[PDB]
């Protein structure tokens, strides 16, 4: 079974430094690129860092550039995020997420569990709706938008859908706006028009109670939506 | 570039695979392949003391790796699988000196392999196994048992010389090959050294031929 | 010994002989009709425009 | 000059056998 | 012994079959197709060249999506290519370097390989650890494996040098059905589009038609004077084409139970390694041992072009499902696309 377990957080004073670590088990860690993604104590998910397989390409967000360093140790199945000069804006829960890239692969398939740290040119996604009262057996249609069209010359529309249930890490639902991930209920569907996209859920159940996010993968840095919450 | 991020990542993955292929190919290049042939009683399985698909054996002597393939198990028509061994260094043919019918179909196999349309530029290391045992046997009985037309005294020298001359005379492609004949002792300690010498010599000849200096 | 092989051969030949057959003309007409019917659908028989061709790109 | 001599007089050394044996 | 009586009965049955076939030969395909206007000269140029193999390439197979490809070489590697971007998606190490065939599952989830080891290995491409690992090793053949083709994710047909063909289940890995009747090594097989019948060719200079359900031969097509190295199937599903070592190809119909056409020329004196049809079915592409591939008009016997540009023997040849491109592989460690 695939398990990414992260540890190293806690309480630090401003100006400190901490090295969060992430251990992988049950899959070929050498063939996967890894992203560090954080969620504020009560807010949406935000991207931080990315390192490719073979340690050949590294990307950091503008906010955490110059202070955060991402590293990996392939012979020991470990990933590290070293953070220096911490501020109050960095309090969050951090997740490791794996990605693999070839023709017809599903990235962001498995997320971590979360480690909490509590310190003492960008596409804008638009998920205006925040609360949706729902009843089991009904149909819901979440919608979100984009600044630049997410369609490329190759013919792919790089939009991804995630669902976070209460007290759970986010889970991939749809990649590239139309393809259903493995292990997802068949009642989920996705559609788009290049600038506006909709995720449709038929036969709603108590399982589908949580916050839904849409993300773009057209170019770095990767940006998320605010989050639309469906609750019974 | 006009690519997206996922396209660049796929290109990077392809480049890593290319690098791995290059290293694996360069590693596989540092080896010598041999085609081990002969009768079942010839002793090919015990040719080198250093030690159903194709039979494979591997040994390293004096900084040189050798993979010997025995394909006598393949009982299908040789015409449709012998071209898979055209890119080998040499053919190691073992002959049983004592047994007579055995050595007879050994000559048959030797001629068949040497006269192929594929092995027109490869050489044979011919191991005359069972030297002294057959020497005593030929002291007991003449070579007339199989080489009936052959006329010679009961001494081992004449019979062995005739057998070697025969096995080298079934050859027809004498222009682009050379047989290396070795009298195999029961406790012979030069077998691996002889294979090493033959492989080095044939590789030098190959360099000479490609460079046009031969 | 090989008598069973002979019986098998005889049985197989009997089975193969009993099959109904058609003349050359009708089969040739069917082949020709199929060939003419899908003339447009074949990209390698006619030329291929740049937009349709995926391998034309760069 | 020596190669000229060998080529024109004493042709016996002008065969593949001599080179093959000498290389070995 | 009464074996002579059985031999005489078999000879009588052969004579009856020959007479029945001759009676149906009212005319020739050339007479019917005389009025057909020529296809026209074909100009094909190499669009993509796939590099990375370091030994002779022995087999290839197209994907259903018409974009993915799989290739096998004696270096000991199975390589999946993306034809559009010329990118390597997967490289698979093989336990036995001597591989002579490969197959691609119609769904795109499995691959198959085999050769002189007498085992057919099935590998799974979709996995949760992000790597290709062996799913099965079907064993039970006495000779080398020559060809293999998937029907679905559960069943596979193989042909081997024990003068036999076999149909295997996979979640049990057992020989479900066995087809015998040949006297020489079986070299090729081709599945009909309805995946209910197939054909095979052997070194006994014969081809046989088999039904997958029953498991016994129905028709036997003869007329070649040497081994058959490749076999294809007409897109309709009522005829097929062959290739032999005496530098000729023949077209056999199912209903008439006799050949209709022969593709030979004086300059060609080398055997055929591969054969395929186009989408419409009027183009017959055949590789040769003279480092060339020839395109015949399937109805009129006129060489409509050549595909030169390989420095060694052309071993494997394949036409895409949508008919967009043709792919060739050669002993010079190269695959090429000719659109």
């Amino acid at each position: 079974d695939v398990q990414l377990v992260e540890s190293g957080g806690g309480l630090v004073q401003p100006g400190g430094s901490r090295k969060l670590s992430c251990s992988a088990s049950g899959f070929a860690f050498s063939s996967f690129g890894m992203h560090w993604v954080r969620q504020a104590p009560e807010k949406g998910l935000e991207w931080v860092a990315y390192i490719s397989s073979g340690s050949g390409t590294i990307y950091y967000a503008d906010t955490v550039k110059g202070r955060f360093t991402i590293s990996r140790d392939d012979p020991k199945n470990t990933l590290f995020l070293q953070m220096t000069s911490l501020r109050s804006e960095d309090t969050a829960m951090y997740y490791c997420v794996r990605s693999i890239y070839y023709y017809g692969s599903s990235p962001f398939d498995f997320w971590g569990q979360g480690t909490t740290l509590t310190v003492s040119s960008d596409i804008v996604m638009t998920q205006a709706t925040s609360s949706v009262p729902v009843t089991p057996g009904e149909s819901v249609s979440i919608s979100c938008r984009s600044s630049k069209s997410l369609l490329h010359s190759n013919g792919n529309t790089y939009l991804y859908w995630f669902l976070q249930r209460p007290g759970q890490s986010p889970q991939l639902l749809i990649y590239r706006m139309s393809n259903l991930a493995s292990g997802v209920p068949d009642r989920f569907s996705g559609s788009g028009s290049g600038t506006a996209f909709t995720l449709t859920i038929s036969r709603l159940e108590a399982e589908d109670v949580g916050v839904y996010y849409c993300m773009q993968h057209l170019e770095y840095p990767l940006t998320f939506g605010a989050g639309t919450k469906l609750e019974l | 570039c006009t690519l997206s991020a996922e396209d660049k990542a796929a290109v990077e993955r392809s480049k890593m695979i290319d690098r791995n292929l290059r290293e694996d190919g360069e590693k596989a290049a540092r080896e010598v392949k041999l085609l081990l042939l002969g009768a079942d009683n010839s002793g090919k399985s015990t040719i080198v003391k250093q030690m159903t698909g194709i039979v494979e054996t591997h040994f390293t002597f004096k900084d040189l790796h050798f993979k010997m393939f025995d394909v006598g198990g393949q009982r299908s028509e040789r015409k449709k699988w012998i071209h898979c061994f055209e890119d080998v260094a040499a053919i190691i043919f073992c002959v049983d000196l004592s047994d007579y019918n055995r050595m007879h179909e050994s000559m048959k196999l030797f001629d068949s392999i040497c006269n192929n349309k594929w092995f027109t530029d490869t050489s044979i290391i011919l191991f005359l196994n069972k030297k002294d045992l057959f020497e005593e046997k030929i002291k007991k009985s003449p070579l007339t048992i199989c080489y009936q037309e052959y006329a010679g005294s009961n001494t081992y020298e004449e019979a062995a010389a005739y057998i070697q001359c025969q096995f080298e005379d079934l050859n027809k492609r004498k222009d682009t090959k050379e047989i290396y004949t070795h009298f195999t002792c029961a406790t012979d300690t030069k077998n691996a050294q002889f294979i090493f010498d033959a492989v080095t010599d044939v590789i030098i000849k190959n360099n000479l031929k490609d460079c046009g200096l031969f | 010994a090989s008598i069973a092989q002979a019986r098998k051969l005889v049985e197989q030949l009997k089975m193969e002989a009993n099959i109904d057959r058609i003349k050359v003309s009708k089969a040739a007409a069917d082949l020709m009709a199929y060939c003419e019917a899908h003339a447009k659908e074949d990209p390698l028989l006619t030329p291929v425009p740049a937009s349709e061709n995926p391998f034309r790109e760069k | 000059f020596n190669k000229i001599y060998i080529i024109l007089f004493k042709p016996s050394r002008n065969t593949i056998e001599e080179v093959r044996c000498s290389t070995a | 012994s009464e074996l002579d009586q059985l031999r005489q009965e078999a000879e009588q049955l052969k004579n009856q079959i020959r007479d029945a076939r001759k009676a149906c030969a009212d005319a020739t395909l050339s007479q019917i197709t005389n009025n057909i206007d020529p296809v026209g000269r074909i100009q094909m140029r190499t669009r993509r060249t796939l590099r990375g193999h370091l030994a002779k390439i022995y087999a290839m197979h197209w994907g259903t999506d018409s974009r993915l490809l799989v290739s096998a070489s004696q270096d000991g590697k199975l390589i999946i290519w993306d034809s559009y971007t010329t990118n390597k998606v997967h490289a698979i190490p093989l336990r036995s370097s001597w591989v002579m065939t490969c197959a691609y599952a119609p769904s795109g989830n499995y691959v198959a390989c085999g050769g002189l080891d007498n085992i057919c290995s099935i590998y799974n491409l979709k996995t949760r650890e992000g790597n290709v690992r062996v799913s099965r090793e079907l064993a039970g053949h006495t000779g080398y494996l020559s060809c293999c083709r998937f029907l679905d994710d559960n069943q596979i047909v193989t042909s081997s040098g024990d003068t036999t063909c076999a149909l295997w289940d996979i979640e049990t890995g057992q020989q479900t059905t066995t087809f015998t009747g040949h006297t020489g090594d079986v070299m090729s097989l081709s599945l009909a589009p309805d995946t209910r019948l197939f054909v095979s060719g052997a070194c006994d200079a014969s081809a046989k038609l088999w039904d997958v359900r029953e498991g016994m031969c129905r028709q036997t097509f003869t007329g070649h004077e040497s081994d058959i190295n490749a076999i294809c199937f007409f897109p309709n599903g009522n005829a097929f084409a062959t290739g032999s070592d005496d530098a000729t190809c023949r077209l056999f119909d199912l209903r008439a139970d006799q050949e209709l056409m022969t593709y030979s020329h004086d300059n060609i004196i080398c055997g055929i390694t591969s054969v395929s049809f186009s989408k419409s079915g009027r183009l017959l592409l055949a590789g040769y041992d003279d480092f060339n591939c020839n395109v015949w008009d399937a109805l009129k016997a006129d060489r409509a072009g050549v595909l030169a540009g390989h420095d060694n023997r052309v071993s494997c040849l394949g036409v895409t499902d949508d008919g967009m491109a043709v792919a060739t592989g050669s002993w010079d460690s190269f695959l090429k696309i000719w659109n």
